[PDB]
């Protein structure tokens, strides 16, 4: 639709790709496996990559001159979900990865001589203040800017 | 269509705001002060600057624009001549 | 000391040597011998060498082996 | 005459030099 | 071995003549 | 400056503290009130080289010291000669 | 041991070398060096850059001396077609006969090397053309040059004062220059394009006689003081040309109109003047805004003091930045360079698209060798500039002057600085590389398919709100029609700034994945380039490692061992450090235009398309396409066309290389083994008694990581010099 061209309900270019290139692939007219039970060019690496028909899925995809498919992203037409989609996803799944970077940590400089309790893992990946990240509902997004760490701790 | 003397007309609206004070009290440069010799010394360095001098003719040399800008302008500029025209003078409207 | 020692015998061993037999064993080296009057001038070295053979390895994309290519530019 | 004008590389590109390297030998001492 | 104020004199003349003629020549034989 | 790279620190006791440089550090001048009572950064300067072993070890809270000297003599570099 | 150099002491009663090298390189230090006043100083800069001006004559003279007696000109000024030009003629004793083959070049007799500078398309480009009419060039600008030297002197000399207080002014200065100089500077030049140059142009000649005679027009300067000029833009030019005769000339100076020609791309005849007039009112009207003692305008404190924008109520000073920047001579030194160093590439990567000149780019070699030493300096500038607004912070600068006050708080809150500065860095790092080995991954790999590749959108974008009238499409708001402007039409952005596509020579080029990176890899330059400039710089003054870091801030390079183990933490060593990225960028930068160019031109596009989306590649098509020409041109068979260029290619790998020494072995080693190289001589017949008068050491412990650069540099700057060059050539494109 935007700059390069359409999707795969049409795109000339990207055929093309589909078939030579791959199906060449092909190539071996034969290359003995006339029965037999292992060389898998053959069977998929090709047909996984190349049932990966006319469908592809259909994903829109935009595919420009040779017909790679760029990706746009602007939250429009079709393209939405190749950034934003995998985009919070990065977010959330980071930041629960420091989250907990930020904890186990802050549960530690206390008690007695606390020198180092860190080249070994006290509880393993922290395996206490571990799902703090699933179980952030809201969480940082308040917490974190209201209190604890407070602009005082600040 | 373009004003071109719209706006020529405009600017020597402001530098006749320019032909001030060659004449009116005392001296150029209200001489000289500190130019060449220089400043005290002065120093950090230094002044003066006044919110307090932007009057003395806002009022009458406002006027300066509507001079020329008036009657020598679009209107041409002064037909009262005549004063040594024969090697040769004129001048003549191109308008 | 070795990064250029093995620098000569590919270019020698290919040059001449390396090569190849047919009718009349009219012998075929990888190479008719560019060395001749060619590495005595060290551009020869990558006229003949670097930028000759490496051509090998940047159209190596796609293939089987790919995996040198593919490293070549990581590790270099 | 003909075909003659060499003397502008020499007396820069080579005398030129003769003279700075020996005078400003005069870094050394003079 | 009148060296006597010198070198100066040597350094104009003998490499003005090393030169001069040593470059300049009447019929090429090119570079 | 000719030699001057400050090691000073505060306390300017000299046990198990420092001691290593070639020459150039003869202080102990015991200064009236220093705990240790010995301090100041130096004696007559005008001898050695450009060391920072001059701290490496023993405070100068602060700096260090290294080559900082610039007017070099040679006897102030191993090579004149 | 005696006593020499004349300036400093320590340096000059020391029976080393360093006695030579260093003496060589405290030369213009003259800001504290034995032999210095504030007096001094300024003056002692004063006369020294009236010794300048003065060698930059010396060079534009010969510039159009090698020029006038060979070197084609009467021919060049016939049609410029894309044949070989000519600089001066080659004459080394060591050429063998194959000084007959091209090396030698067509026209001339003796071989010779060709404009690869502008000048040939400017010297032409404004009128400046007949062999009999042309010979000056020298002959003013030498009888100018000289003068350059003589104020030097005069103004030099005592008496006639050379002044001294009188060089902390501004206002007055720069009251006078951004009018006097700059204003009159234009001006003047709008005079000259116009009475002498446009006419040389589409119509004919001026001669050296007549000067009144000549007149643009029949009936004179007409109006115009007649407040009417409008009448000068109709039937201004053509199309219709033929350039420089007439016949469809017209002759009305002034226009917007016309456009490209495929006889001449380049800015119209007329435009680059009513524009070198147009701001030469606004500087003039500039010129006039501060004192100079008649008592109007400005004092240009009491517009800062408390003028301030968002300060006000938000508890943030902004004391006497003038008695700062004006008792600092650095802030000056480097605020002065940037301006040049952010414009120096604004001139230079305008003056592509934007080529004012007759033939050039359709000339695309000139075009390509012309860019790159304006990006290179540029580049090298920007460093420089960065570095003496790091020693502002050492010699001068006054935390008790300055403090609450804005320059203040820029130290105090420095920590964050770098850090939202490198946070940059390190995104704008992997996130470009896991694009572009995923993107060679998948290629290699057979699938090129997968290959991560985005559009440039936020670029296209800027060009469809503009000319970019690519293939349609609406935006809401503008849609190709309905609104266009309204306001806008037929005047101002008529034929011009309406390239479009045009696959020759558009001006913007069409944007894809490709530059989504390379655009992001120069965004990655400086950043990094720069946090540690911003770095090296916000603390030349210490910092918890080297707490008290200064008195000399700048080039203190090394510390001893121990605290952690300190180093190449001098601002100086860190500008040294800098000096790597700036020929990283100003590398990644100009290695793209061209691949884009080069394929832009005796050819396709599709290649940078699919052929830039990826790493390896660009090693290949591009490194490794196109340098083919060059290389199997000293060739077993023969010196064939350029030999120049691939001897300097490898004089190009060898420079660099040996920089290296300088870079991985530090005086340690050196000096050592120099100890025991020094046994020898002394301890050897037929050499005794022969005495140095230096003593032999190795290289300080600054200086040869200097050395190892001012190598690792010309090496590299002098490769691309010989590698673009030694290609775009050839081509093919
Ligand atoms: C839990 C950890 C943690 C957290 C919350 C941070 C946070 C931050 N780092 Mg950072 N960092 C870390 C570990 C961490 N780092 C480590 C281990 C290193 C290697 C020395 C760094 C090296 C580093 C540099 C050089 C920079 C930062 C910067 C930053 C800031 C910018 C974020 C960024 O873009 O860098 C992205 C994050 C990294 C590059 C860190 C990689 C290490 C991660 C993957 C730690 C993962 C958790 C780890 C396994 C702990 C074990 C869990 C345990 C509870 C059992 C941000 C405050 C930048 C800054 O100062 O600006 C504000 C600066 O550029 N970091
Ligand atoms: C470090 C290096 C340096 C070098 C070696 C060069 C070399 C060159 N530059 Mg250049 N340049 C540089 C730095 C450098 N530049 C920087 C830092 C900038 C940014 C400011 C530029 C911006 C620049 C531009 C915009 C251009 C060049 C061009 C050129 C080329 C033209 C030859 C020339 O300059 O004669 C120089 C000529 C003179 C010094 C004399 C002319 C000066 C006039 C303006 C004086 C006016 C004074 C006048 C008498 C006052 C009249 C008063 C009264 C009569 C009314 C040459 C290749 C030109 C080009 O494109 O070639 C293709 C042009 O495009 N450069
Ligand atoms: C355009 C101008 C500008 C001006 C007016 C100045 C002025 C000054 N600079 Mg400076 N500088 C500049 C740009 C400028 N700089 C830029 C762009 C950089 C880096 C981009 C620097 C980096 C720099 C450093 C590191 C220092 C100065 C210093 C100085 C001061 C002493 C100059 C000196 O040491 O030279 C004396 C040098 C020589 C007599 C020659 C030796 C120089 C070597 C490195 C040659 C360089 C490469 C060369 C062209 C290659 C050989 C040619 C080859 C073909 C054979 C003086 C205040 C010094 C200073 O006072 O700071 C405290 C010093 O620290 N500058
Ligand atoms: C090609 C080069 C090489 C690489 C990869 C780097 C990378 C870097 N340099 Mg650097 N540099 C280099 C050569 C290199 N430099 C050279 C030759 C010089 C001059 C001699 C410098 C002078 C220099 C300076 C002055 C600075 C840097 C800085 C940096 C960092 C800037 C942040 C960034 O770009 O994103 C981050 C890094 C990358 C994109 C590179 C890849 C790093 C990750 C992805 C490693 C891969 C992980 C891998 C899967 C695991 C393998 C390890 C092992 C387990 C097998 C970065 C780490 C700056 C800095 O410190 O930033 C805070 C700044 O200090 N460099
Ligand atoms: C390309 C290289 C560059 C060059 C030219 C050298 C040269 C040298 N290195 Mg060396 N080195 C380098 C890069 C270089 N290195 C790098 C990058 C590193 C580490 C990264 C090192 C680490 C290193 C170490 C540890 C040692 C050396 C040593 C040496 C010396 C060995 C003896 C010798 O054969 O020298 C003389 C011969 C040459 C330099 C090659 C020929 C040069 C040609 C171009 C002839 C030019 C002469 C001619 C008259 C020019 C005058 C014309 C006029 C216009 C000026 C020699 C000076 C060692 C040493 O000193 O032992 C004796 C010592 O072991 N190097
Ligand atoms: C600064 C200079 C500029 C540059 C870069 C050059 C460079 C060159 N000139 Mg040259 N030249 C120049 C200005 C320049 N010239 C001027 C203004 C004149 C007229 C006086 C000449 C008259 C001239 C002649 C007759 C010759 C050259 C030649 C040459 C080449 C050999 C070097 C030589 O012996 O010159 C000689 C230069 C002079 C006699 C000029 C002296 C003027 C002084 C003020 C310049 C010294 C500046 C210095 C950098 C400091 C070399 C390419 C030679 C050649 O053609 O070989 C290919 C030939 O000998 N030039
Ligand atoms: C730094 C980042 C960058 C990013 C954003 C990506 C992103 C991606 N890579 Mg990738 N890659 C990178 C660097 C990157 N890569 C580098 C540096 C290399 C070389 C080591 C690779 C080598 C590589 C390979 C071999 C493959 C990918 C694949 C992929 C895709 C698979 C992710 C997935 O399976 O999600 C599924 C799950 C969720 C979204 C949740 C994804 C689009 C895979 C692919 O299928 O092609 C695109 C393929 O396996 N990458
Ligand atoms: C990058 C941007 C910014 C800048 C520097 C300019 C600059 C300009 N615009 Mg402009 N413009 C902008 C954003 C900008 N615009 C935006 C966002 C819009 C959309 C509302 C416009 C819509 C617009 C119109 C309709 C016109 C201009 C015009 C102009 C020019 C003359 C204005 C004048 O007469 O006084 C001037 C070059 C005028 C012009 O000269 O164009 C032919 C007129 O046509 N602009
Ligand atoms: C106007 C502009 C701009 C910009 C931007 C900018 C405006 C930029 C800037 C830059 C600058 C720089 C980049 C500089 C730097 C430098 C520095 C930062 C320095 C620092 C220092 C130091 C180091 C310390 C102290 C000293 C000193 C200061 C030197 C633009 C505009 C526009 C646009 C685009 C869009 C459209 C419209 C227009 C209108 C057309
Ligand atoms: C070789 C080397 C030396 C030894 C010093 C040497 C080899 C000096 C040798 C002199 C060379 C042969 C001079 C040739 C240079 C010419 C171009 C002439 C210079 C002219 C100047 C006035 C510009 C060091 O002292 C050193 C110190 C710190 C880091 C790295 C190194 C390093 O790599
Ligand atoms: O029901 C709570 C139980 O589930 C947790 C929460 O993190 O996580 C499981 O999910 C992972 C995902 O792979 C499994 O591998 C494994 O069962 C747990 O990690 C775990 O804490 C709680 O025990
Ligand atoms: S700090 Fe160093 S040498 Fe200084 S006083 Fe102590 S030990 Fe003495
Ligand atoms: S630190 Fe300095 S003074 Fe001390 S020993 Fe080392 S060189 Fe000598
Ligand atoms: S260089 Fe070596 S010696 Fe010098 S400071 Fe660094 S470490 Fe120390």
């Amino acid at each position: 639709d935007i700059a390069g061209l359409t999707p795969c309900k049409e795109s000339k270019q990207f055929a093309k790709r589909e078939k030579q290139a791959l199906k060449k692939l092909q190539a071996s007219l034969k290359l003995y496996a006339d029965d037999s039970a292992p060389a898998l060019a053959i069977k998929a690496t090709m047909e996984k990559t190349k049932k990966r028909f006319d469908n592809y899925g259909k994903y829109g995809l935009l595919c420009g001159s040779d017909g790679l498919p760029h990706l746009i992203v602007s939250g429009d037409q079709r393209h939405w979900g190749e950034f934003i989609t995998p985009g919070i996803l990065f977010l959330y799944i980071a930041g629960w990865i420091g989250w907990v970077g930020r904890s186990y940590l802050i549960a530690i400089r206390d008690e007695k001589k606390p020198t180092q309790k860190e080249i070994i893992i006290d509880v393993p990946l922290a395996s206490s203040l571990l799902f703090r990240g699933f179980s952030w509902p809201v969480a940082a997004y308040r917490e974190l800017l209201n209190g604890e760490l407070v602009d005082n701790n600040f | 269509p373009s004003l071109v003397i719209s706006l020529s007309t405009g600017l020597s609206l402001f530098l006749g705001r320019f032909v001030f004070f060659n004449f009116q009290r005392e001296n150029m440069a209200k001489q000289v002060p500190e130019q060449n010799g220089m400043s005290h010394f002065e120093a950090g360095d230094t002044r003066a600057k006044e919110y307090v001098s932007l009057l003395k003719s806002n009022d009458p040399v406002g006027f300066n624009i509507v001079d020329v800008l008036a009657w020598g302008s679009i209107g041409h500029i002064v037909a009262y001549y005549i004063l040594a025209t024969a090697s040769n003078g004129y001048d003549p409207s191109f308008f | 000391s070795i990064s250029v020692v093995i620098f000569h015998f590919s270019w020698k061993m290919q040059s001449d040597v390396w090569g190849t037999i047919n009718d009349q064993g009219v012998v075929t080296h990888i190479t008719a011998g560019n060395f001749a009057q060619s590495s005595i001038t060290i551009n020869g070295w990558l006229r003949d060498f670097l930028w000759a053979q490496a051509s090998q390895v940047i159209q190596s994309y796609g293939s089987s082996l790919s995996a040198y290519g593919l490293f070549f530019l990581g590790a270099h | 005459m003909i075909n003659l004008p060499s003397l502008f590389v020499p007396l820069v590109g080579l005398l030129f030099p003769a003279v700075a390297m020996a005078s400003l030998f005069l870094h050394v001492e003079k | 071995t009148k060296r006597g104020l010198l070198l100066k004199f040597l350094i104009l003349g003998g490499g003005s003549l090393l030169t001069y003629v040593s470059a300049n020549a009447p019929q090429d034989v090119l570079p | 400056m000719s030699h001057s790279v400050k090691i000073y620190d505060t306390c300017i006791g000299c046990t198990q503290c420092v001691r290593a440089c070639p020459t150039d550090v003869l202080e102990m001048i015991p200064w009236g009130g220093c705990k240790a009572k010995q301090i100041a950064s130096a004696p007559r300067t005008e001898d050695c080289v450009g060391c920072k072993r001059c701290e490496s070890a023993c405070p100068t809270d602060f700096l260090s010291v290294r080559v900082y000297l610039w007017h070099e003599t040679t006897r102030s570099m191993g090579l004149a000669y | 041991a005696l006593r020499i150099p004349r300036f400093s002491q320590g340096i000059a009663q020391d029976p080393t070398t360093r006695r030579i090298w260093f003496g060589i390189a405290t030369a213009h230090d003259f800001e504290s060096h034995d032999d210095i006043t504030e007096g001094r100083l300024y003056q002692n800069i004063f006369a020294s850059h009236f010794g300048q001006l003065a060698i930059i004559f010396l060079w534009t003279s010969g510039n159009l001396f090698h020029v006038a007696w060979q070197g084609n000109f009467e021919a060049w000024v016939q049609d410029p077609f894309h044949v070989r030009p000519i600089a001066h003629a080659i004459w080394d004793p060591h050429f063998g006969q194959p000084a007959v083959e091209a090396f030698t070049r067509g026209g001339a007799l003796g071989p010779v090397n060709n404009a690869y500078s502008g000048v040939y398309q400017w010297w032409y480009t404004i009128g400046l053309r007949t062999n009999e009419d042309l010979y000056t060039g020298a002959i003013f600008l030498l009888f100018l040059s000289f003068i350059s030297l003589l104020a030097g002197w005069l103004h030099l000399q005592p008496k006639w004062k050379p002044s001294v207080s009188w060089f902390k002014n501004a206002e007055s200065r720069l009251n006078h220059h951004l009018s006097g100089l700059f204003g009159v500077s234009s001006l003047a030049w709008a005079g000259h394009l116009v009475h002498v140059a446009i006419p040389g142009s589409r119509g004919e000649y001026v001669r050296w006689n007549n000067f009144l005679d000549v007149l643009p027009y029949p009936q004179g300067l007409g109006p115009l003081l007649t407040g009417q000029w409008n009448l000068y833009a109709q039937n201004p030019s053509s199309s219709n040309h033929l350039f420089g005769t007439t016949q469809g000339a017209g002759t009305a100076i002034l226009t917007i109109l016309g456009g490209f020609h495929p006889q001449t791309q380049s800015l119209w005849l007329t435009d680059v003047a009513h524009h070198h007039l147009a701001i030469a009112f606004l500087f003039l009207i500039g010129g006039l805004m501060y004192r100079t003692n008649f008592g109007i305008g400005h004092s240009i404190k009491y517009i800062l003091e408390a003028h301030i924008p968002p300060g006000g109520r938000l508890g943030r000073g902004h004391k006497g930045l003038y008695d700062t920047i004006n008792n600092s001579i650095h802030f000056q030194l480097g605020l002065a360079l940037a301006s040049l160093g952010v414009i120096t590439s604004l001139v230079a990567q305008h003056m592509y698209s934007l080529p004012a000149y007759a033939f050039i780019a359709q000339d695309f070699t000139t075009q390509a060798a012309l860019y790159t030493h304006h990006q290179y300096i540029a580049g090298f500038i920007m460093t420089g500039a960065f570095a003496h607004g790091p020693i502002f912070f050492i010699r001068d600068y006054n935390p008790e002057q300055n403090a609450d006050n804005v320059l203040a708080r820029m130290l105090e809150h420095k920590e964050a600085i770098i850090s939202h500065l490198s946070w940059a860095s390190l995104f704008l790092g992997f996130h470009t590389l896991g694009l572009y080995v995923h993107n060679d991954v998948m290629l290699a790999f057979g699938t090129p398919e997968k290959q991560i590749l985005i559009e440039p959108i936020f670029a296209q974008w800027i060009q469809s709100a503009h000319g970019k009238t690519t293939y349609g499409f609406d935006i809401p708001l503008s849609s190709t029609n309905g609104p266009a402007l309204n306001a806008g039409r037929n005047i101002w952005l008529p034929g011009w700034l309406n390239a479009i596509n045009e696959n020759s020579n558009s001006l913007f080029l069409t944007i894809g994945p490709g530059d989504f990176l390379v655009h992001h890899a120069i965004a990655l330059g400086l950043h990094t380039t720069t946090l540690i400039l911003v770095k090296g710089a916000l603390d030349a003054r210490g910092s918890k490692l080297m707490p008290d870091k200064k008195d000399f801030g700048y080039s203190f390079p090394c510390d001893g061992p121990g605290r952690g183990g300190t180093c190449d933490i001098s601002a100086w060593d860190d500008f040294y450090l800098a000096v790597f990225w700036m020929l990283n960028t100003i590398g990644w930068v100009t290695f793209y235009w061209h691949w884009k160019h080069i394929t832009l031109w005796r050819g396709n596009v599709s290649q940078f398309n699919e052929s830039s989306t990826y790493l390896m590649g660009w090693l290949r098509d591009y490194l490794w396409l196109n340098s083919s020409q060059l290389i199997n041109g000293i060739t077993p068979l023969v010196c064939n066309s350029l030999s120049v260029w691939a001897w300097m290619f490898l004089f190009g790998h060898l420079v660099w290389a040996t920089g290296f020494m300088f870079l991985i072995s530090w005086r340690g080693y050196w000096q050592e083994l120099i100890e025991t190289l020094a046994w020898a001589h002394e301890r050897t017949p037929l050499a005794n008694l022969i005495r140095w008068r230096d003593k032999p050491v190795a290289l300080s412990i600054v200086q040869a990581r200097l050395v190892g650069l001012v190598h690792f540099s010309v090496g590299y700057i002098f490769t691309y010099a010989a590698f673009l060059i030694a290609s775009t050539s050839g081509k093919f494109g």
